[PDB]
RNA sequence: AGCCAGGAUGUUGGCUUAGAAGCAGCCAUCAUUUAAAGAAAGCGUAAUAGCUCACUGGUCGAGUCGGCCUGCGCGGAAGAU
RNA sequence: GAUGUCGGCUCAUCACAUCCUGGGGCUGAAGUAGGUCCCAAGGGUAUGGCUGUUCGCCAUUUAAAGUGGUACGCGAGCUGG
């Protein structure tokens, strides 16, 4: 069993998704065929990591995940790359909005009495790349 | 095991104990904390 | 202490006989016997047995705590039995009994083969498979330890004789 | 290493070292380093303790030294004959009695200190103990 | 709460105050007001106790010698040069 | 102190690298549902898997823990007819 | 009112802080061979070239060519460089 964080639209390229789950004994071509019939609906390149339930020869079926909050931050900030170590320089300090709207990202699959409580962990990210609040 | 004059716990899984008038230590973790006092 | 004031109770079918200090317990497994030290009063007073100590001896509860964990382990013996098994790991390792005695090949030149006591039986479901009975739990453990002494395992593989309850640490031999 | 900038006399009488100390209560820091035995502390000795207490403690609080090796000790070097003169300054040394305060502490917990110490009394001659700041 | 249940020294100095602290007492004395000086001898241990409590150097203090409950501070402590003792405190009358 | 159970949500936190996933080092070192969980103790993995403390508890029924003051002892302690 | 001093030779003897052999623990000990420490003084422990040499360098050996004490052991035993 080997596992590399694998891409949704391309399926057996040799270095980084030939040996992700093509050689773990899913159905890479079934997996992101699947999960690509899931990856056609999703975003223009949202890594969204499952867990994987498979089998070794052949066959599978694949329980799903929720889409990153970490590879959607860097958008509106105008950059592409990370601080050595935050707080002392920011990527831009964005909005909450953006916060908020990756906020709407992990909201449909988590098991809060009041739902406010998680705007706290999506800034344990967020201070720990640059993106304070207002 | 290192033998020296003084011998002391090295980490939590060790034990001091004395058998015939000699500090020891024993570890089940490491067998490079053996000592003996001497 | 707290070993020596837990009473020790005999259960059903145990002949228990107070000679003072000499003391023995007769079972189905068989007949033990123990000589406890000078400082401690063993007594019958119900269906079990107890453990405290005799003034004049400042040692005292040390022994009776003693004392209690040997009868126990002997009430236990002579009714049901010891066993500790001992596996063999080597890819020419191998076991055999022929009665008293257990025929030890481990990668020597000369053969081992290891003499058993009075009241020890060995078994082998296994060519790699060692498996003593006794009355006695210091007896076993002792030929346990001998034979464990022939090939004791050693850490890179875990090759030799070990304890089917011993857990080997393997490490990796020097890089390059 | 610790030494006068200049001195009336180059060279002191061997004299003695009786009496209990003064400089006995911690009085700049929180927590102190305090001689139980007697006997002379030399100057390398001084900088290898407060060495190690600098380095148990990384840029953390204040430190003091209360004891400066004033008095000159002298050596004859190898090979040279009783008398002709008395011998030439080789190191500096603090007498030290029992109860002198040698260091103190401040802006780092107790226990930091506590360890800071016994690093820094394991490079000392003389037995010490570890002492806290008193009221009146 | 501070409440030193003391006798009276019967005789003075080095001698007698040395043979006191082998003894796990330590002499003092109570000066102040227009009364004359009174000198006090107490159990080590139980000042060293209370002494290491913070409301012992400032606070009012009560020392009862033949049944008499004298108030008094603390006014100056002779601490051991070396160990966590006492050799003599001096309590101010208040 | 013995003896049963869990270690999760963002998440392979970010950087780096051929890859660094709690566990090379480096900065953020806070959340989170909750009875609980240090952005992770060393092991261990090429690296993850895995291993398990910290972690919080249950059943168990009399003392237990670890510092100070000291007393007498122990080690430290090898030499030549 | 004398205790002959370097090295060699002959003969040695003790100590062990052990060079080999023996027994062992840790190893960054796979094996072979090592490293380090512990126990052990029973026995064993070079020939030559150069130099008065001790020593040392070099050649070639050996399982190893141990370290020290004995008036830097030994001239009423030899030598006398
Ligand atoms: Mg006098
Ligand atoms: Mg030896
Ligand atoms: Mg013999
Ligand atoms: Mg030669
Ligand atoms: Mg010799
Ligand atoms: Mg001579
Ligand atoms: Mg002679
Ligand atoms: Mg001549
Ligand atoms: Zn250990």
């Amino acid at each position: 069993y080997v596992k590399l964080q694998v891409a949704a639209g391309m399926a057996n390229p040799s270095p980084p998704v030939g040996p992700a789950l093509g050689q773990q004994g899913v159905n890479i071509m079934e997996f992101c065929k699947a999960f690509n019939a899931k990856t056609d609906s999703i975003e223009k390149g949202l890594p969204i990591p499952v867990v994987i339930t498979v089998y070794a020869d052949r066959s599978f079926t694949f329980v799903t995940k929720t889409p990153p909050a970490a590879v959607l931050l860097k958008k509106a900030a105008g950059i592409k790359s990370g601080s050595g170590k935050p707080n002392k320089d920011k990527v831009g300090k964005i909005s909450r909005a953006q916060l908020q709207e990756i906020a709407q990202t992990k909201a449909a699959d988590m098991t809060g009495a009041d739902i406010e409580a998680m705007t706290r962990s999506i800034e344990g990210t967020a201070r720990s790349m640059g993106l304070v609040v207002e | 095991m290192k033998v020296r004059a003084s011998v002391k716990k090295l980490c939590r899984n060790c034990k001091i104990v004395k058998r015939d008038g000699v500090i020891r230590v024993i570890c089940s973790a490491e067998p490079k904390h053996k000592q003996r006092q001497g | 202490s707290r070993v020596a004031k837990a009473p020790v109770v005999v259960p059903a079918g145990v002949d228990v006989k107070i000679n003072g200090q000499v003391i023995t317990i007769k079972g189905k497994n068989g007949e033990l016997t123990r000589t406890l030290n000078d400082a401690v009063e063993v007594k019958h007073a119900d269906n079990t047995l107890t453990f405290g100590p005799r003034d004049g001896y400042a040692d005292g509860w040390a022994q009776a705590g003693t004392a209690r964990a040997l009868l126990n382990s002997m009430v236990i013996g002579v009714t049901e039995g010891f066993t500790k098994k001992l596996q063999l790991v080597g890819v020419g390792y191998r076991a055999a009994v022929k009665g008293n005695v257990i025929n030890l090949s481990l990668g020597f030149s000369h053969p081992v083969d290891h003499q058993l006591p009075a009241g020890i039986t060995a078994e082998c479901p296994t060519q790699t498979e060692i498996v003593l009975k006794g009355a006695d739990k210091q007896v076993i453990g002792q030929v346990a330890a001998d034979l464990r002494a022939y090939r004791r395992p050693e850490p890179y593989k875990g090759k030799g004789v070990r304890y089917a309850d011993e857990v080997v640490r393997t490490k990796e031999a020097k890089k390059k | 290493m610790l030494q006068p900038k200049r001195t009336k006399f180059r060279k002191m009488h061997k004299g003695r070292n009786r009496g209990l100390a003064q400089g006995t209560d911690v009085s700049f820091g929180s927590f102190g380093l305090k001689a139980v035995g007697r006997g002379r502390l030399t100057a390398r000795q001084i900088e290898a303790a407060r060495r190690a207490m600098t380095r148990a403690v990384k840029r953390q609080g204040k430190i003091w030294i209360r004891v400066f090796p004033d008095k000159p000790i002298t050596e004859k070097p190898l090979a040279v004959r009783m008398g002709k003169g008395k011998g030439n300054v080789e190191y500096w040394v603090a007498l030290i009695q029992p109860g002198k305060v040698l260091y103190e502490m401040d802006g780092v917990p107790e226990e930091l200190a506590r360890e800071a110490f016994k690093l820094a009394a394991a490079k000392l001659p003389i037995k010490t103990t570890f002492v806290t700041k008193t009221v009146m | 709460m501070f409440t030193i249940n003391a006798e009276v020294r019967k005789e003075q100095g080095k001698g007698a105050s040395r043979r006191l602290r082998a003894a796990n007492k330590f002499p003092a004395i109570i000066y102040g007001g227009k009364e004359a000086p009174l000198a006090i001898e107490l159990d080590h241990d139980k000042v060293m106790n209370m002494q290491a409590k913070a409301e012992f150097y400032s606070e009012v203090l009560t020392i009862v010698v033949d049944g008499k409950e004298i108030k008094v501070k603390a006014q100056d402590v002779q601490r051991h040069p070396y160990k966590p003792k006492l050799q003599h405190i001096d309590f101010v009358r208040a």
